[PDB]
């Protein structure tokens, strides 16, 4: 269950380093593969999308997409907000969202 | 240049970082300078290369560490310092810092803060790990942090950093390892749900000269005593300055017109001579007391009619009437009858009472069983102060806000602690790492021991 607290600033990073053991590397795939998450078209465009990022194996990382896509993306942009703008951002259109409202709600409570 | 961008910042393990044990070097054993290390989890030395934290860096790849005193997380073989403020966390944990206002608001406490670990708590209501037999000073130590004046003390380290204290002194310590010990206790945002006592009680052992150790377990009142005794005399700096935070929150003043009676085998011309001649006049010897030593009733050691449980029951107010004008006490001093009475002067606004339910038989220690009927919601003690200064307590409604008990056998005895805490009504009651809600009517139940209230 990837739960809201679940999710870290650092944990989309640390699970995307189970494959890769470059850090540098492993930061810029966990970088390239945010950047994907975030601005998505199609779920199977977008699936494919991450197997040019991580290969056609490592199929986890698309299942873990596709049991968290919204949440990993709002999860890990709340976390990783540098100053309270960034968070202020987030947490406001998180508000809107049902799903992401949802989330919010239960990461504090 | 390389912050903001750090790759070895995804790797700090935050569930390994206990922040509560001495800061020491893992090797070099010095406390200048120190590093601990955010992935390998302990505490190295050095913050470049050549020294320990880059050795200890580079072998075990553990590429992340925390200066202890700089406050800064560096990436140690690298020697480039991060930057990122979601690590945030790990320095409030190592540095519970209290803002002005988040210092006042701990009456308002309505969420339950949860710990970076799996468990939501309450900042307030946390254990003390029992190292060895450490439960009567953790007893001690969690319901002292409970009153808000030192508490609020103690969370602000500017109120005892400037304390002009003697450079060669080690009572120091003592006022200022009590001090993180209240701030990490009330951390909201802690990393773990419970602190350590153990810089705290080590500090008190060094402190007392082999008493009140965590080898072997003491007295809680004693403790208690000693305590607030070091604390008083280490809150003042460089003067006598009696009014410390100590002594303005829970001393008060009372005011003791004790007599003393000539002699029992004397007719009564020779004790009127004594009566009339001042050898046994009542005299006002008013002092300071910081705990009133409510003395419960021994027990009647015998059934009766009534009273279906066989534990002797006894109602606070009889209990607290002893130390009122009326009510006279006598000391069996050597070769006289010292037949004194009390009368508070002044009210402390936290009274502690400690009721010494323990005495000394003739061939052993027991454990007087009789409890404490004491109404855990208002009394007023204005039925048992002085007539002289009544009216000038304009404030006597004292509820109790805290509650140690010493349950078991007394040589094999375990101290729970029930406390009532503030934000929410609910007066939870502690163990040494456990924590449970206990039941208003029930904290009457158990036999306290020592008992802090609060005048409102």
């Amino acid at each position: 269950d990837l739960h809201p607290r679940d999710i870290d600033a650092f944990w989309l990073q640390r699970q995307l380093s189970r494959f890769y053991d470059d850090a540098i590397v492993s930061q810029k795939k966990a970088d390239e593969v945010l950047e994907i998450l975030k601005t998505a078209s199609d779920d199977r465009e977008c699936e494919n999308q991450l197997v040019l990022l991580l290969g056609f194996n490592t199929f986890d990382f698309i299942k873990v997409l596709r049991q968290h896509r919204m949440m990993i993306l709002y999860c890990t942009l709340l976390a990783s907000a540098q100053s309270e703008a960034e968070k202020e951002r987030i947490m406001g259109k998180m508000e809107a969202d049902p799903e992401l409202s949802k989330f919010l709600y239960q990461l504090h409570e | 240049r390389r912050s903001r961008h750090c790759p070895y910042l995804d790797t700090i393990n935050r569930s390994v970082l206990d922040f509560d044990f001495e800061k020491l070097c893992s090797i070099s054993l010095s406390h200048i300078n120190a590093y601990a290390c955010l992935v390998c989890g302990k505490y190295f030395q050095g913050r470049g290369l050549k020294s320990h934290a880059y050795i200890h860096s580079v072998q075990f790849s553990h590429h992340v560490f925390l200066n202890l005193h700089t406050l800064k997380f560096y990436c140690l073989p690298d020697n480039y310092e991060i930057i990122d403020s979601s690590l945030e966390d790990i320095t409030y944990v190592l540095k519970p810092t209290f803002t002005k206002q988040q210092i006042a608001n701990l009456d308002k406490q309505a969420k339950l803060s949860r710990a970076y670990d799996g468990t939501t708590y309450l900042p307030g209501i946390v254990g003390l790990n029992n190292i060895k037999a450490n439960d009567y000073a953790n007893a001690v130590l969690q319901a002292l942090s409970n009153v808000p004046p030192l508490r609020n003390y103690f969370l602000e380290e500017d109120n005892y950093k400037n304390i002009k204290r003697p450079p060669g002194d080690i009572m120091f310590l003592l006022v200022q390892r009590f001090g993180e010990l209240m701030r990490k206790l009330w951390n909201p945002r802690n990393f773990k749900a419970h602190v350590s006592p153990h810089e705290m009680l080590q500090a008190v052992v060094l402190c007392s000269k082999k008493t009140f150790q965590i080898t072997k377990q003491g007295d809680g009142v004693d403790f208690l005593s000693w305590f607030l005794n070091a604390l008083h005399s280490a809150l003042g700096g460089t003067k006598k300055k009696k009014k410390t935070i100590v002594t303005d929150v829970f001393q008060g003043s009372m005011r003791i017109f004790t007599k003393k009676l000539p002699h029992p085998d004397l007719p009564a011309e020779e004790k009127e001579q004594l009566l009339h001649n001042d050898e046994y006049q009542e005299t006002m010897v008013e002092s300071t007391f910081m705990y009133l030593t409510l003395d419960l009733p021994t027990a009647p050691l015998y059934k009766d009619e009534k009273e279906q449980l066989i534990i002797p029951q006894v109602p606070l107010f009889n209990i607290l009437a002893k130390f009122n004008g009326i009510t006279e006490k006598e000391y069996k001093t050597y070769k006289e009858n010292f037949l004194k009475r009390f009368q508070l002067t002044k009210l402390p606004p936290y009274l502690i009472f400690c009721i010494k339910r323990f005495t000394k038989n003739n061939f052993f220690v027991e454990k007087n069983p009789t409890i404490v009927n004491f109404p855990i919601t208002n009394v007023d003690l204005r039925e048992y102060l002085s007539e002289e200064v009544q009216a000038v307590h304009k404030n006597t409604t004292y509820d109790l806000i805290a509650n140690i008990v010493h349950d078991g056998k007394p040589s094999e005895g375990s101290y729970r602690i029930h406390v009532l805490h503030h934000g929410t009504g609910k007066w939870y009651e502690l163990q040494d790492l456990q924590v449970t809600d206990i039941l208003p009517q029930m904290i009457t139940l158990s036999e306290a021991y020592i008992q802090i209230w609060k005048r409102r």
